[PDB]
RNA sequence: CAGGGCCCAUUCGGGUCUUGUAAUUGGAAUGAGUACAAUGUAAAUACCUUAACGAGGAACAAUUGGAGGGCAAGUCUGGUG
């Protein structure tokens, strides 16, 4: 029983994807352990089944980005409570590092034609 | 802080560690003079600029310009470390002149 | 760490009273000063308190300086069931 | 136009470490054998076998173009469909 | 000015011009004015005005 | 010389790229109006300046 | 919209999953080109964005082993 | 919502006189298109003219190549290694 969408073009295809996401998602609001195992794992593999070697590899790659981003957000959350730098704070013995703002100065390293006349 | 709240706690820390009697040790704050003519201040200002996210030459030209404007005879800052590559490299940023040897360096160079 | 309830209340009540605690990084010293409990207890319990944003530390030649925060005065107060604004560090 | 004979893995010149993914093609009007470089990323997966490809020069007026030793032509269309349209998934191939 | 020219509300003589690069000849400068067969030169409003008047006369009756 | 090779690796990175979907934007105007907004961003509203005008500043 | 299905149990979800596998898959047969574009991949991202970190690795690993056997399959087919 | 001297000689107050952004709202305007009619034409089609319809943000949605240098345009963010 799926007669709702017989769309034949990408732009038309877009409406289906949105609606299915609207359909599928809210099922996670209830029964989350039931959601993740019974349905998410096996529908993904079944919809991955059609696609070719390259396409599945993109899907794995897309998922990994999801993993990385999620861990990043969680890492914001844990180190929200802890007042200073890394977990365990001053007990830790390990400090929080920073990033060098190079600008564009040192890539494929050379001498700098554009010297700065004045400093703010 | 409010009514010395941080410096109150800093007094409390030094009494417990150094086993002083409560009241025998007191802490005062003091404005530093001549801030460009202070190597420990200028290095620490430089250190925060790179951690806050300033561009590295901007800071290093910025701090050497500030010290020479503050009336120093010569200023000199060195940054050594890996910039963009595994092979590390030292930058030198100078202005004015400085002496290197003898008893005069002890009295006039702050490092 | 598994330490009896009475000395964790010693560590927590002493911290409230002084606003600060200093602790030499000597495990097996087995006797803290200013407190009649093991030195390992006061280090480890304050390690548990710093890892929940209630106290901040500084090492500074093996001494572990602890000063508790604004989170620290509210949490501990809930913990000791003492009257409001009964923290010495907070009020001059 | 020509007919693809085989697929080659010509390695680039120094200093450049790559495999350049060309094809051998027999020209339809001459019967002459010719090496043609299949341009983009992944586009050798369209140019499989016995195909009608259309070929052009590279622009160097008969000279071998880059680090690629000894090819003088590039592939433009395969089986009547252009390679960038296949690469940008605007169109897709016939079966054969 | 571009859209007024292009949408035919402009007449350099008594003749509509809808070309923006027209290069007027300096005795035609006195005669650039709105087209007679247009709104802004009058005698019938236009599509969206007549629609809105149709809706307000519909609501009156 | 080495006319053989590893043809199995073709399309490696193009398959490994994570699919990031395009955000949907408001339409840009076309024609005389687009030149109008380019003129406005370049000449009257020169809000972003570093003493030298740049068109696509990275976040400084 | 989605009027047919509710959350009771793992068993009934397998019904819903199977129904969904019936529904979605013929869109690959009519336009395979759109199938590798917006429809299939971005849905898989969308259904995995509300999940648990370990589960998405379990999602990845199944795909990983799935592709692996196919790589064998085509190799056999060619040889 | 981001700006100048000045009316003020009423300290960080309206800001006239403008310049541009707005998950703020309003009417006007018109063809692309469709179509009576007439004109057009050997007869038509189309152009020119013209009733009736035809707009406004998921609508009537401009591409093609590029952003180290030559040579306009990144002090970006992920991926590969
Ligand atoms: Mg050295
Ligand atoms: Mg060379
Ligand atoms: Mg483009
Ligand atoms: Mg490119
Ligand atoms: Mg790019
Ligand atoms: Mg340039």
């Amino acid at each position: 029983t799926h007669p709702l969408f017989n769309a034949e073009t990408k732009r038309e295809y877009q409406d289906l994807r949105k609606a299915l996401t609207a359909a599928i998602t809210p099922m996670n609001k209830k029964s989350p352990l039931n959601y993740s195992s019974s349905l998410a794992i096996d529908l993904i593999r079944d919809v991955a089944k059609p696609m070719s070697i390259e396409s599945i590899r993109q899907t794995v790659a897309t998922l990994n980005v999801l993993i990385k981003d999620k861990e990043r957000e969680e890492r914001q959350a844990r180190l929200a409570r802890v007042r200073g730098g890394t977990a365990t704070g001053g007990a830790g013995k390990k400090k929080v590092k920073g990033k060098t703002n190079l600008g564009g100065a040192f890539k494929k390293d050379q001498d700098f034609d554009l010297d700065g006349p004045d400093d703010f | 802080g409010e009514n010395g709240r941080r410096i109150n706690e800093l007094t409390l820390l030094v009494q417990k560690r150094f086993k002083y009697a409560p009241g025998t040790i007191v802490l005062y704050a003091e404005r530093v003079q001549d801030r460009g003519l202070s190597a420990v201040a200028q290095a620490e200002s430089m250190k925060f600029k790179l951690l806050n996210g300033l561009a590295i030459r901007r800071a290093a030209y910025g701090v050497v310009r500030y010290v020479m404007e503050s009336g120093a005879k010569g200023c000199e800052v060195v940054v050594s470390g890996k910039l963009r590559a595994a092979r590390a490299k030292a930058m030198k940023f100078a202005d004015g002149f400085l002496i290197h040897s003898g008893q005069p360096v002890n009295d006039f160079i702050d490092t | 760490m598994l330490m009896p309830k009475e000395d964790r209340n010693k560590i927590h009540q002493y911290l409230f009273q002084e606003g600060v605690v200093v602790a030499k990084k000597d495990f097996n010293q087995a006797k803290h000063e200013e407190i009649d409990t093991k030195n390992l207890y006061v280090i480890k319990a304050l390690q548990s308190l710093t890892s929940k944003g209630y106290v901040k530390t500084q090492f500074s030649w093996q001494y572990y300086y602890y000063t508790l925060t604004e989170e620290g005065v509210e949490y501990l107060r809930e913990y000791l069931n003492l009257p409001e604004h009964i923290v010495p560090g907070t009020y001059i | 136009k020509g007919i693809v004979l085989e697929k080659l893995g010509i390695e680039s010149k120094q200093p450049n470490s790559a495999i350049r993914k060309c094809v051998r093609v027999q020209l339809i009007k001459n019967g002459k054998k010719v090496t043609a470089f299949v341009p983009n990323d992944g586009c050798l997966n369209f140019v499989d076998e016995n195909d009608e490809v259309l070929l052009a020069g590279f622009g160097r007026k008969g000279k071998a173009k880059g680090d690629i030793p000894g090819v003088r032509f590039k592939v433009v269309k395969v089986s009547g469909v252009s390679l960038l349209a296949l690469w940008k998934e605007k169109k897709e191939k016939p079966r054969s | 000015a571009r859209v007024l020219i292009t949408q035919r509300h402009i007449a350099v003589g008594k003749q509509i011009v809808n070309i923006p690069s027209f290069m007027v000849r300096l005795d035609s400068e006195k005669h650039i004015d709105f087209a007679p067969t247009s709104p802004f030169g009058g005698a019938r409003p236009g599509r969206v005005a007549r629609r809105n008047a149709a809706r307000k006369a519909e609501a009156s009756g | 010389a080495k006319v053989h090779g590893s043809l199995a690796r073709a399309g490696k990175v193009k398959s490994q790229t994570p699919k990031v979907e395009k955000t949907e934007k408001p339409k840009k105007p076309k024609g005389r109006a687009y030149k109008r907004l380019l003129y406005t961003r370049r000449f009257v509203n020169v809000t972003l300046v570093n003493g030298k005008r740049r068109m696509n500043p990275g976040p400084s």
